[PDB]
């Protein structure tokens, strides 16, 4: 678990005013750039070995498989857009941010504005993840699935 | 449109993410250029449609709807089975909430064209089969022996340009117009149990075709009339001497130590007969 | 649901043994008991709804009928 103390409300609330206690206890306003940067190289370096740290569900007997893909890949009732829903929100703090160069490929992920119109987007996984998903629901049920499911495995 | 009016009441609106899917598809604004958009499926149901004005007027369209459903069975991309992997995409990604929504609007109405597509095309297959097989299988072998008790043969050379497994014309019948629906499963012919929704065989005729697999494997093996049965003579109560003939080859048995005499049929003799002495 | 806020009385509280494997379903906060939940299983009967939904569909020989317990 990340260790608090790193949050945006913890960044707009009781960082700012707690920097300004120490700097009256060397020149303070250029101490003001080398301690806030010196923080936010430890505040990416804390959640990097959160997200890094997560591994996935050990599912089996494909009904947990079709089951977490309709989890994963579902608006309004899933991680993943509820994930990078809150990591969008702390790629944002301090202002294009100042951490902004390493928070900067995920949150350039769930942009969808692809102005070169094929980016990875994380639309067009999700919408790829479930063409699999609907593929082994024909597979699963309706009909006589280990005739079906040779005739996938085999041609790959 | 009046869907689109009430999922903007209150002021982005309050229940902006219940209606959210929904109104995400009728958008066309589509900055990505490769959403779902509602747009792409009914102009994808108008072109499965424009498919079905070419078929059922202008002109034969038994044939050509035969020729549409045998494509679906075995490959893909005609397109009535990609609009149904595209319809249910869309109903998929909704939310699974407005399931029984996207199931009714986005996969039904194209999915119903199938169950119509198939009865027609059943029928084609065979008034392709009574003027491709049946009518050249009567027209040689009616009224010979052994099909009918007369005097008359029916003539081996062309009796195995039949019954073969690899090239004779009903198994070539079958991997040209039922490629999708039936399995050459060792010997026997069996309906795939794949792909055979509302699609029935009439149960003599697999009984015919896994009897004509079956003379194929006993007689004409190697691709010819030929096969390798042996005799062996036996005694009867004041009988001195039984002579068999075989299109010449010989038994006669006088009632000595009993052997096998390894015959063949039908052997290229001179005057191939049988007769018993 | 009426089942669920009556096991929060008091004050996690003190009908804790009584109501302990029923609430143990509804609560995703049960981040190790192999997940068992009352949630996966309305959806894990919603498909042998749907499966029955194709028999009372076209279901017209009297076979595809079976053709779905020829599987079992």
């Amino acid at each position: 678990v990340v260790p608090g103390m790193f949050t945006r409300q913890a960044w707009e609330e009781a960082v700012l005013p707690s920097i300004d206690t120490v700097i009256n206890e060397v020149s303070p306003e250029a101490l003001r750039q080398r301690l806030t940067t010196r923080y936010f190289a430890d505040f990416g370096n804390a959640w990097l070995n959160f997200l890094n740290s997560l591994h996935l569900r050990k599912a089996q007997t494909l009904s947990d498989v079709t089951e977490q893909l309709t989890l994963m890949a579902d608006v309004r009732q899933s991680p993943l857009v509820a994930l990078m829903n809150t990591l969008a929100v702390q790629g944002c703090t301090g202002q294009h941010g100042p951490l902004a160069t390493t928070f900067g490929p995920v949150l350039a992920l769930m942009d969808n504005q692809n102005n070169s119109a094929d980016m990875l987007n994380l639309q067009t996984y999700l919408t790829r993840v479930t063409q699999v998903r609907l593929r082994l629901q024909q597979i699963a049920g309706s009909s006589d699935p280990q005739a079906m499911m040779q005739l996938l495995a085999q041609t790959v | 449109n009046t869907l689109a009016v009430q999922g903007c009441t209150g002021q982005h609106g309050p229940l902006a993410t219940t209606f959210g899917p929904v109104l995400a598809l009728m958008d066309n604004q589509n900055n990505s250029a490769d959403m779902l958009n509602l747009q792409t499926y009914l102009t994808r149901v108008t072109q499965v449609r424009l498919r079905l004005q070419q078929i059922a007027g202008s002109s034969d369209p038994q044939a050509m709807m035969q020729l549409l459903a045998q494509t679906v069975l075995q490959g893909k991309s005609v397109d009535l089975t990609d609009t149904r992997d595209y319809g249910s995409l869309t109903a998929a990604g909704l939310g699974q909430e407005w399931y029984g929504f996207g199931q009714t609007v986005f996969v039904r109405p194209m999915e119903q064209a199938w169950q119509q597509v198939l009865t027609p095309a059943a029928e084609s297959l065979n008034a392709r089969w009574r003027t491709a097989v049946v009518d050249g299988w009567n027209n040689a072998f009616s009224g010979r022996y052994p099909f009918k008790n007369v005097s008359s043969d029916a003539s081996l050379p062309l009796l195995a340009k039949y019954l073969n497994t690899d090239t004779g014309r009903i198994a070539r019948f079958l991997q040209n117009n039922l490629s999708g629906v039936l399995h050459r499963e060792g010997s026997r012919w069996v309906p795939d149990t794949i792909n055979t929704r509302g699609l029935t065989f009439n149960p003599a005729f697999l009984k015919a075709i896994n009897t004509l697999s079956e003379i194929a494997d006993v007689a004409f093996t190697t691709g010819n009339a030929g096969l390798h049965f042996e005799l062996r003579p036996g005694t009867a109560a004041g009988v001195m001497q039984t002579t068999l003939i075989t299109d010449n080859q010989k038994l006669i048995y006088v009632n000595q130590m009993p052997v096998w005499k390894r015959f063949t049929w039908p052997a290229d003799t001179e005057a191939p007969g049988a007769s018993l002495s």
